[PDB]
This record gives structure tokens, sequence and C-alpha cells, in this order.
């Protein structure tokens, strides 16, 4: 289901990180596969060549945690109105307490050490389940 | 406006909105189980004051088209914010 | 522009908004409405200095830019008891554990 459509309509977009992360831009290509793109420093925007009806998808580069584009999870290239580029605005979302803290935790404790925590073992399986395009993906499709 | 009360484990009493508090779902039951005021025998106030700083965040921010800065955790309390939050539901 | 505070008096501690052109005053009768204590009752302060009724919280130092919703700026209360007010007091939050070996 998700994919993009070869439409072969180019479609001017700006990709506006207005995040404090390395972003990653994924383009879901024609079989559904996530293509990882050239990564964004934070704060930074680059004007990029995409067509109408593809698929994108934003995450921080080093984490894979998720990113918000335009309010939302996915962004679509839209026809050029006077030739004005589409904004594709990357924005943090407003992470639950506990996503946040297992980020937190995650980059100061490496992989092997997390069962050394003093934690129930339902959190070191949640610290152990780090974001994944793929697994989101899987989420996506369901809904 | 509505007002709650939530006492960490060492008695610090942190009065936030009604609505802020209702973020967390184990605070909506034992709210909707003084009247307005929860007693949190595990969570210190080093952790209960940054729960109450996310909610502040979380609806300041929620649905919001105006930058989302990160919210900020030290190191030192990561762990039990970690095991609050899991609590909480939030 | 909305300034985001935590108001503090001993194990006490406020989470509330104002505007930045909001004064003092206005933010003792939020206050009155919270504790129960009337403006005249409080005095309120950035640090240790006392602050006026007809300034604004920007002219006191609360601006948006300072008092973030994820991190507030502190204002301190000190209620008047009978015919004198109290010294300012804020008990600290408890100190966190030290930081495991892992992290
Ligand atoms: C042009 O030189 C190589 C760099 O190419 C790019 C780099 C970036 C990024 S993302 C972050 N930083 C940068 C610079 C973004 C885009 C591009 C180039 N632009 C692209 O690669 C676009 C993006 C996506 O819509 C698929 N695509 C295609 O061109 C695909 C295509 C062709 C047709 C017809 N229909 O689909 C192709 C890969 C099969």
């Amino acid at each position: 289901v998700l994919r993009s459509v070869n439409s072969r309509e180019p479609s001017q977009v700006i990709f506006c990180n207005r995040s404090p992360r390395v972003v990653l831009p994924v383009w879901l290509n024609f079989d559904g596969e996530p293509q990882p793109y050239p990564t964004l420093p934070p704060g930074t925007g680059r004007r990029i060549h995409s067509y109408r009806g593809h698929l994108w998808l934003f995450r921080d580069a080093g984490t894979h945690d998720g990113l918000l584009v335009n309010q939302t999870e996915l962004f679509v290239p839209s026809l050029n109105v006077d030739g004005q580029p589409i904004f594709a605005n990357i924005t943090l979302p407003v992470y639950t307490l506990k996503e946040r803290c297992l980020q937190v935790v995650r980059s100061l404790v490496k992989p092997e050490n997390y069962r050394r925590l003093d934690i129930v073992r339902s959190l070191y399986e949640d610290l152990e389940d780090h974001p994944n395009v793929q697994k989101d993906l899987e989420r996506l499709t369901q809904e | 406006m509505m007002y709650v009360k939530l006492i960490s484990s060492d008695g610090h009493e942190f009065i936030v909105k009604r609505e802020h508090a209702l973020t967390s779902g184990t605070i909506k039951a034992m709210l909707s189980g003084e009247t307005n005021e929860v007693n949190f025998r595990e969570i210190p106030s080093h952790v209960l004051s940054k729960v109450c700083m996310y909610f502040t965040y979380k609806v300041r921010y929620t649905n919001s088209s105006t930058e989302i800065p990160e919210f900020p955790i030290a190191p030192e309390i990561a762990l039990e914010l970690l095991m609050a939050a899991n609590f909480l539901d939030c | 522009m909305d300034v985001f505070l935590m108001i503090r008096r001993h194990k006490t501690t406020i989470f509330t908004d104002a505007k930045e052109s909001s004064t003092v005053f206005e933010l003792k009768r939020i206050v009155e409405g919270i504790l129960k204590r009337p403006p005249d009752e409080q005095r309120l302060y950035k640090d240790d200095q006392l602050l006026d009724d007809g300034k604004t919280l920007g002219e006191c130092g609360f601006t948006s830019q300072t008092a973030r919703p994820q991190a507030p700026a502190t204002v301190g209360l000190a209620f008047r008891a009978d015919d004198t007010f109290e010294a300012l007091c804020i008990e600290p939050f408890s100190s966190p554990p030290e930081l495991p070996d892992v992290m």
C-alpha cells in the first residue's frame, strides 16, 4: 500500500529541517522500499527535485527517531502553484515522556548494558526495540 | 480554572492545571476513582517537577506549528523519569 | 507573549503561565485564586529581589525566551504571617542519585 505513484510530474520541494536533529529523508520507492537520501544538519534546508504522488518520511539520521513533516508522518509532494516550491517543514514531534526518556537512556548506555539497568523487564525490551522505518511502515500499513 | 495537587515522595506539592495533569491516564484514574490531591510515594520531587514541566510542554506544543524545542532530560534523572513516565502512561 | 512560571514557597510549587505584559499584582491575583491569600498578604520575588505590583512580568525579567514551557522561570512567594511577612524560603527539590556506571 505505502509506495510512490509513478506520476512522472515534477514537484519542487524545500526540505526544511526545523528540528535540532540531523535529518534522514526517506523516499518510499515504486515497490514500497524505503530509500535513504542525503542527510540535513539541524536548522538547514535543501531545494530538492521530487514528483507529485511520491511518498516521503523523515527520521533522526543517528537514532531513527520519528519526525514530523507538515505536522504529520508522511509527505506527499503536490502541484506547485505559480512555480512556488512546496515546503516540507520537518519538526520534532511532541514525543511521549516515556519515548523521550527511552531516547535519552539509549544515548547514554551501550546496547550491551541495557540488561544491567535496575528497571523492570518490560522497560529493557522497550529500550531494545529501537525506532525503525520498516516497523513504522507496517504500523502505517495496518492503519 | 480547575487545579490539582501532585505530591512527591519527599512531600513537595505541585499545583498544576487539571487539564495538564489529565495528560496521564493513571492520574485521571486516581482523581476520578483530599479530592483533587494525588500522592506519589515512589516519585521524588526531582522527578515529579519534571513531569509537570512535561505536561506544560505537551499542552503547549501539541498540534502547534511554532517550531518545537527538544524536551530536556538531565542524565541523572533519566532512569527514574523513565519509570515515572511508564507508570503514568505519558 | 506567554511566559511559563513556577511560583514557589516552602514545599509548594504552582505551575502556571501569564502574559509578558501582565503585572506582578495580576500574578498575585492568580496566586490568590489558588492558595487563598489576598495580594496584600503576598510578596513576589525574582531571586532575592522583591517585585513591584505595577511592573509587568517582562520588566521583572520574565521573558518568553527565559520562561519556557519545558524550563519555567521561578517566582518566589512569601506570605504575611499576622503583623510581618515571613522570610522568602524555597525548599529545594530532592537530589538525584549518582549516575550508574553503565551511564
Ligand atoms: C541530482 O543529484 C543527485 C542528488 O539527488 C537528490 C538529492 C536529494 C536530497 S535529499 C537531502 N539532500 C538532498 C540534496 C533529493 C532529491 C534528489 C534527486 N531526485 C530524486 O532522486 C527524486 C526524489 C524522489 O521523488 C525520487 N526521485 C527520482 O528522481 C526518481 C524518479 C524519476 C522519475 C521520473 N520518477 O521518479 C528516481 C530515483 C527513480
